[PDB]
């Protein structure tokens, strides 16, 4: 597929921004787990997931499960300063992990970050964040896809007016962005692992252990 | 449940 | 102010050096890392823009990146021992097995790249400025590595196809070097609870911010 | 601090 295909069929293939209902985390745990179905039916409408065997598909939403729900978050919570829209009727105000989703939406908010972005780093995600952890192949299909999204995020800055050096830094600021992303999930399915945890939320977390 | 879906 | 060329010569300067096994097996790696901690404080010194941030930025950096900066280190010298870790020369090894894997899994990576040592230093350098930069300066510092990586990669005769691709799978690699922090301390805190194995004094000031 | 100490 093309580049400007890519960004079309992940724009529309986005789950929609669903609505709220211990009662606080009772009503993230409830928020998140109708969010995971329509993730799960978003992930096989990524261009090259289907094409992973199943049980690679169910490792990727495994480990990158929260990342998705967080970056979600963060991008939804972008023109909302000092606040975090988990729903539209449900946004919450100023506990570390709370700061860091705040800091990284700040930083998305300081950066611009545009919707045709946030699609390519949510499917990056996606492939990556359990690409590492004989099939080889499959591997080196998430690579060429990841080198695919790779150029079409080159494509988008390129195409605004970016210079080849504003290119390389914004695409460097980005990457970086979900470094902390992981450390939010991992920090976050720490505190989640310590409110009734829904059947399908339970498995989530049972892949962390 | 994940491999269900 | 530096150049490109400038800053790579002056990270493989400051490179730390390659310590052995005082020679349980997490009693040598505690004995190990802690030895290598005080290496790496005195290269992070080092690291072009780092003392120039306020003292107490620096302990920051250092307190949420050490085990990262460890790791990328560890998984840089198992490069040519697939299947293996080299964490000492003298010692090679074959609830932590999970963790094993996923360094055993990023060398291999790191191997299949073919990482550069010039490229290794900037990643490293990366890591001590950004794992902790969210909780204008370094952001800037960030780019100049950013910059010096695609020098490096533009001198080796890369395509700017192939710049952006390799530089993308490149700091891909750190959100699977901050996810084996992250699960890595996790172990570490409990080994303490657990009274297995005693911390050093330093290591136990690096756990107790996290 | 340690850390502060060795810097
Ligand atoms: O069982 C839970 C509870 C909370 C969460 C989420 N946030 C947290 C909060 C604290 C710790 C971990 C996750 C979350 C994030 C983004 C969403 O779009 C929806 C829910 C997910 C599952
Ligand atoms: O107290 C410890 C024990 C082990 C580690 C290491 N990493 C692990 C391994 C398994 C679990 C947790 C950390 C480690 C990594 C790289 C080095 O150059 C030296 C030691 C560090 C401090």
């Amino acid at each position: 597929l093309t580049a400007d295909q890519m960004v079309s069929a992940l724009l529309d293939a986005e789950p929609p921004i669903l609505y709220s209902e211990a009662s606080m985390m009772g009503l993230l745990t409830n928020l998140a787990d109708r969010e995971l179905v329509h993730m799960i039916n978003w992930a096989k409408r990524v261009p090259g997931f289907v094409d992973l065997t199943l049980h690679d598909q169910v490792h990727l939403l495994e480990c990158a499960w929260l990342e998705i729900l967080m970056i979600g978050l963060v991008w939804r919570s972008m023109e909302h300063p000092g606040k975090l829209l988990f729903a539209p009727n449900l946004l919450l105000d100023r506990v570390e992990i709370f700061d860091m989703l705040l800091a990284t939406s700040s930083r998305f908010r300081m950066m611009n970050l545009q919707g045709e972005e946030f699609v390519c780093l949510k499917s990056i995600i996606l492939l990556n964040s359990g690409v590492y952890t004989k099939s080889l192949e499959e591997k080196d299909h998430i690579h060429r896809v990841l080198d695919k999204i790779t150029d079409t995020l080159i494509h988008l800055m390129a195409k605004a007016g970016l210079t080849l050096q504003q290119q390389h830094q914004r695409l460097a600021q980005l990457l970086l962005i979900l470094s902390h992303i992981r450390h939010m999930s991992n920090k976050g399915m720490e505190h989640l692992y310590s409110v009734p945890l829904s059947d399908l939320l339970l498995e989530m977390l049972d892949a962390h252990r | 449940i994940l491999h269900r879906l």
